[PDB]
RNA sequence: UAUAUACAUAAAGACCAGGC
């Protein structure tokens, strides 16, 4: 749904790197250069940001129960 | 619904003794220690400190089952050296190692910062 | 408040010997069938334990001198049968002392205040004299805790 | 007595037992139960 | 028949990272050190969460999940706090726990991100780590949604639940160029060389050393941001020596009681 | 003071989907 805090394998924090990672893609970085600027060396962390699927933007289209 | 509590691994409830010492009838000077609520962190240190002691013929541990947390340590020493003495000297020798390592790691830090 | 034993069957009614020793007439539907306590125990006039099926002698009260089999027991009353008694199909009623042998916590929301579970909120499924069963709101499980540990919340 | 939330205009209305279900200011027939007052306490586990 | 005397050389020291090299030690002692870097280094992390009003698209215990995993600055007062189970007082006091508060409502039409910067602590010492670099994201809100909750953070360690691991991945390596033959390569020439390798590009492996035993245990210890990486290590040694000083005690009481 | 609140009800059948 929303990007995990704490990469599953190692336990580093990828929670805060998502909104910084979308910025780099719109600056015409390649996912290899984006993930290196964010400073994620191991491929356990590089698969959190790379394979992530953000549904919290879809789910915010529907209107809440309460106005 | 049957998942055991997370704390059940390192916490002792009422009546459980930490250590249980039972002599071993197969062998002279053989003793068998039973440590509740421990795992390979603690068991492996001691075994490997017992095998430095030249008066220790045998030392080894096992976790009987991984889902219940206890260690079982057999020790066999040479005559006129008690297997309870072997296991105490092991623990005091680690404490005298790890207290030397914590002091040598603090010196290398101060050296490392601005030096 | 009143129990009785059916002693005559009629087309629309029963004759019932009530616990006071009077026979009343009631419509079949005006009385409800009561669950008999075959394991009831009482004290006789000499403090013996008496039970259903026991043979007792009556030593005081209206039926003094009679002998009977205990058929039913309720509070201070015993319904007895003696086949020699033609009245009421053999049934009669005597005080047991005239004979001689011949929870609030459940539902509350409690907070575990001590021990390894300290802090968990739950609701009591079952209460005991000793260890209540708290239903944990945090996880899916039910645990037994000494009632000294629990603390009721609101 | 009982406060329900309209599924269309999202206006809490107070409607009670033995009443047809229609929210005022819409006419929409689907009501929701709001949320309980009592304490919920979770582990961060 | 006595303990060996090890030595330490700190190579890299930063705010995320420590590389040290421990020499003259057993394989079993050097391991049990890094095996304490995960479990038994205490840390502060949210445990008891109370959710007053949650209108977010994420259900209650899904947010109570993400809050736990948020690292909190444990730098000092972890020594001062007592485990909540050992603490005598009813419920939570200042001594066994820290209180956090999050009251967030989205008024604007724009989508609001609730960030760990919105956790507000009763004490200045422990805060979310990013507040000491973008902030951890707890949840997003559409206009009209409101999330307010109260959470008490406790002291614990990494055996209980993985949210108390003080560390990110803890590297461990010994004998980088393979003398001891603990691992046997079918073709030695296809394997890349360790950062720590002493070998020229020409030869694949060190030659077999019959007498040797593993020494020079290379670590890399990378913090999560709770504890500065220098004091993840000091707390592991001081925390292993306290478990071995709990044995010598309760063993001595048994040998004296049994005999 | 004594005594008491003791358990039963959710039918059955049909087709459909899946598991080993
Ligand atoms: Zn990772
Ligand atoms: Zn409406």
């Amino acid at each position: 749904m929303i990007i995990p805090v704490r990469c599953f394998t190692c336990g580093k924090i990828v929670g805060n790197k998502w909104e910084a990672y979308l910025g780099l893609l719109q600056a015409e970085y390649t996912e290899g250069d984006a993930l290196d600027a964010l400073g994620l060396k191991r491929y356990c962390c590089r698969r959190m940001l790379l394979a992530h699927v953000d549904l919290i933007e879809k789910l915010l289209n529907y209107a809440p129960l309460e106005k | 619904m049957n998942a055991p509590p997370a704390f059940e691994s390192f916490l002792l409830f009422e009546g459980e003794k930490k250590i249980t010492i039972n002599k071993d009838t197969k062998v002279p000077n053989a003793c068998l220690f039973t440590i509740n609520k421990e795992d390979h962190t603690l068991g492996n240190i001691i075994k490997s400190q017992l095998l430095k002691d030249p008066q220790v013929l045998f030392a080894g541990y096992k976790v009987p089952h991984p889902l219940e947390h206890k260690i079982i340590i057999r020790v066999q020493t040479t005559p006129d050296y008690s297997p309870q003495e072997a296991f105490t000297n092991a623990i005091t020798d680690l404490i005298s190692e790890l207290s030397l390592l914590e002091e040598r790691f603090r010196v290398a830090i101060k050296d490392k910062q601005e030096g | 408040q009143t129990v009785g034993v059916i002693v005559r069957l009629e087309r629309e009614t029963f004759q019932v010997l009530n616990m006071y020793g009077k026979v009343v007439t009631v419509r079949h539907q005006a009385v409800t069938r009561k669950k008999d306590n075959r394991f009831a125990v009482a004290l006789d006039s000499e403090q013996n334990n008496i039970h259903v099926k026991d043979i007792v002698k009556v030593i005081d009260g209206p039926h003094s001198g009679r002998e009977g089999e205990i058929r039913h027991l309720f509070r201070s009353f015993a319904f007895l049968h003696c086949k020699k008694l033609v009245e009421n199909g053999g049934m009669f009623v005597c005080k047991t002392r005239h004979l001689v042998l011949a929870n609030e916590l459940i539902g509350q929301t409690v907070r575990i205040s001590q021990g390894p579970y300290k802090g968990y909120i739950g609701v009591v499924k079952d209460a005991t004299e000793s260890t209540a069963r708290v239903e944990l709101h945090s996880t899916c499980q039910t645990i037994s805790v000494d009632r000294q540990r629990l603390t009721t919340v609101g | 007595p009982m406060i329900y939330i309209c599924g269309e205009c999202h206006t809490e209305n107070e409607i009670k037992s033995r009443d047809p279900i229609r929210c005022r200011e819409c006419g929409y027939r689907i009501m929701y139960k709001k949320r309980t007052k009592r304490l919920v306490v979770f582990d961060a586990r | 028949p006595y303990a060996n005397q090890p030595t330490v050389r700190i190579t890299e020291l930063t705010d995320e990272n420590v590389k040290f090299i421990i020499e003259n030690t057993d394989l079993a002692v050097a391991n049990s050190i890094r095996r304490v870097f995960i479990a038994e280094v205490p840390i502060i992390a949210i445990d008891w969460v109370q959710i007053d009003a949650n209108s977010s698209v994420l259900h209650d215990e899904f947010i109570a999940h993400r809050l736990g995993l948020i690292p909190l600055t444990s730098d000092d007062i972890v020594d001062k706090l007592q485990y909540s189970r050992d603490c005598t007082c009813e419920e939570f006091c200042p001594e066994c726990s820290v209180e956090f508060t999050l009251d967030v409502r989205c008024n604007e039409d724009q989508t609001r991100h609730v960030t760990s910067r919105d956790l507000i602590s009763n004490s200045p010492r422990v805060i979310p780590v990013t507040s000491r670099q973008d902030d951890i994201l707890i949840v997003k809100l559409r206009k009209g949604q409101e999330l307010r909750l109260r959470a008490y953070a406790k002291k614990g360690f990494g055996k209980e639940h993985a949210k108390w691991n003080p560390t990110a991945g803890v590297a461990f390596e010994y004998d980088p160029d393979n003398a001891l033959r603990h691992t046997v390569y079918p073709k030695p020439e296809e394997w890349p060389k360790s950062e720590y390798s002493e070998l020229d590009e020409d030869e694949s492996q060190a030659p077999y050393d019959p007498n040797g035993k593993p020494e020079r245990f290379y670590y890399n210890v990378e913090s999560c941001g709770s504890l500065r990486p220098e004091t993840i290590v000091l707390s592991a040694l001081s925390g292993l020596k306290k478990k071995l000083s709990d044995l010598q005690t309760q063993l001595s009481h048994e040998i004296q009681s049994d005999v």
